[PDB]
């Protein structure tokens, strides 16, 4: 984006897709880096008093 | 041979044939010492029949329970190698080997002691596990390592420093120690922990809830 109106209109006319809304230059919806630190869950193991390895 | 069996052995011969089995039931029979210590009025030792009701044993020979009969919390027969008996079970059950096995507690030797409602039974049983840690050899890896874990876990349950998966894991280790040792001290270290988890589950839940509500 951040282009003037005339070349925008000629881009829209030379290819009739209304090209401005989706143009594949990523500006603001890049994922914000340095996310908060994650806590990862533990699935169907680690439960005490059933985890005999002879079962699974 | 034990000193009771040796000491009864001359009177069996010099007195009548099978007169000794005129006392009680048929299989488990005769006379036995009963040693009533703990929270009873005037704790002592007596001789009685093998078959005898527990309430008559406690009241009618050694004073009474301090504060009436209703004040008692639990009664351990046998001593330290026997799980505990709550009050509703010991309203009826007599003092025989097969009857206490039907109550799922192996009768030891005569140490029929009580503990009061106003006493931390978790603290008493944790000190009993500290007794087993002080007096046990270390041939077998199971009783050595298991008495280590059970003492640390019972200390943490006196302080209430865990979550109920830990008390279930205490049930798991007390299953795994029993029946895999040389001697009966490992099995004897596994039984009272089992009896505590069988009978006084919600008091442990209350202790750990109190510590959670205070630490949070
Ligand atoms: S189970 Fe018995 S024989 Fe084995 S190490 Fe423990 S006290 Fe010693």
């Amino acid at each position: 984006a951040s282009a003037t109106r005339l070349i925008q209109g000629l881009r829209n006319w030379a290819s009739g897709r209304d090209l401005q809304a989706k143009l594949q230059l990523r500006y603001q919806e890049i994922s914000k880096r340095t996310q908060p630190p994650p806590k990862l869950p533990v699935g169907p193991s680690h439960r005490l008093s059933n985890n005999y390895y002879c079962a699974r | 041979a034990n000193v009771e069996t040796v000491a009864v052995s001359p009177t069996i011969c010099r007195r009548g044939g099978a007169w000794f089995a005129s006392f009680g039931r048929e299989r488990n029979s005769g006379t036995k010492l009963f040693n009533i210590s703990g929270h009873v009025n005037n704790p002592c030792t007596v001789e009685e029949e093998m078959s005898v009701p527990l309430k008559e044993l406690i009241e009618k020979h050694a004073g009474g329970v301090t504060g009436g009969w209703d004040n008692l919390l639990a009664v351990i027969p046998g001593g330290s190698s026997t799980p505990l008996i709550p009050k509703s079970v010991c309203e009826t059950v007599l003092m025989d080997f097969d009857a206490l096995i039907q109550a799922q507690t192996g009768l030891g030797t005569a140490a029929v002691i009580v503990m009061d409602r106003s006493t931390d039974i978790v603290k008493a049983i944790a000190r009993l596990i500290e007794f087993y840690k002080h007096e046990s050899c270390g041939q077998c890896t199971p009783c050595r390592e298991g008495v280590d874990w059970m003492n640390k876990v019972m200390a943490r349950f006196v302080r209430g420093d865990a979550r109920p998966a830990e008390i279930d894991s205490l049930w798991e280790i007390s299953k795994q120690i029993e029946g895999h040792t040389i001697c009966a001290l490992g099995d004897g270290a596994a039984w009272p922990v089992q009896g505590l988890i069988r009978h006084f589950r919600p008091e442990l839940e209350e202790r750990m809830q109190r510590f959670a509500q205070q630490h949070q």
